[PDB]
């Protein structure tokens, strides 16, 4: 349940994550200077992708013990 | 950025343009005919900024392309379809045909909800471009 939410919560993020292509001056500024909103949205998704991460962890070791009891 | 790039003369065509409303059209009459303005304004446009924020470029791309229904076509072509130059010549080799950003689609927003004769016409670019496209 609590990796459902983390995944919910990373896959709202990322849905209003946009990435420019590299195919003009202005994206490649925007590659070279990440704007501070990209850079709070990247905090924001590197925080949930973490939890997500360490939730998907811990969701494997269970099933794993889990196996290990049955 | 008025020293090293062309950007200065952006400027100077939009305070004659914008500066004194009631003048508006004439400047955009004196404007219009030159060629290979619209590609070179929409060119520095799509440039990283050098001195001039965007909103003002839009302002003179649509004035320019709302004072008369031919060059108001030339300016959809050249943000849909075709934006070089139409060794002295402008070339404007450097950018992508048809890339958008906000201030293009405000310019496309202006161009097709202005109400003015050429509107239909216009529009009418603008669906040839989809039917195309498709």
């Amino acid at each position: 349940c609590r990796y459902n939410l983390a995944c919910h919560r990373l896959e709202t993020l990322l849905q209003s994550i946009d990435l420019p292509p590299l195919n003009s001056a202005n994206n490649a500024q925007y590659f070279l200077r990440k704007p501070d909103k990209a850079v709070e949205e990247d905090s924001r998704v590197f925080s949930a992708y973490q939890d997500c991460i360490q939730l998907q962890l811990q969701l494997n070791l269970a099933h794993n013990a889990v196996q290990r009891l049955k | 950025q008025v020293s090293k790039t062309s950007i200065g003369w952006l400027r100077l065509l939009h305070h004659c343009l914008t500066h004194i409303s009631d003048l508006e059209g004439m400047m955009a009459s004196a404007a219009a005919p030159t060629a290979n303005l619209l590609q070179t304004c929409a060119a520095l446009l799509m440039s990283p900024y050098c001195g001039m924020h965007s909103p003002n470029i839009e302002v003179v791309l649509v004035k320019i392309g709302l004072q008369s229904t031919r060059i108001g076509l030339k300016l959809i072509d050249i943000l849909l379809r075709n934006c070089a130059a139409s060794l002295n010549s402008p070339l404007l080799f450097g950018r992508l045909n048809g890339l958008s950003s906000d201030s293009t689609i405000d310019i496309l927003y202006q161009l097709g909800t202005t109400q003015d004769p050429g509107t239909k016409d216009r529009i009418q670019a603008l669906l040839k471009w989809v039917s195309d496209s498709a």
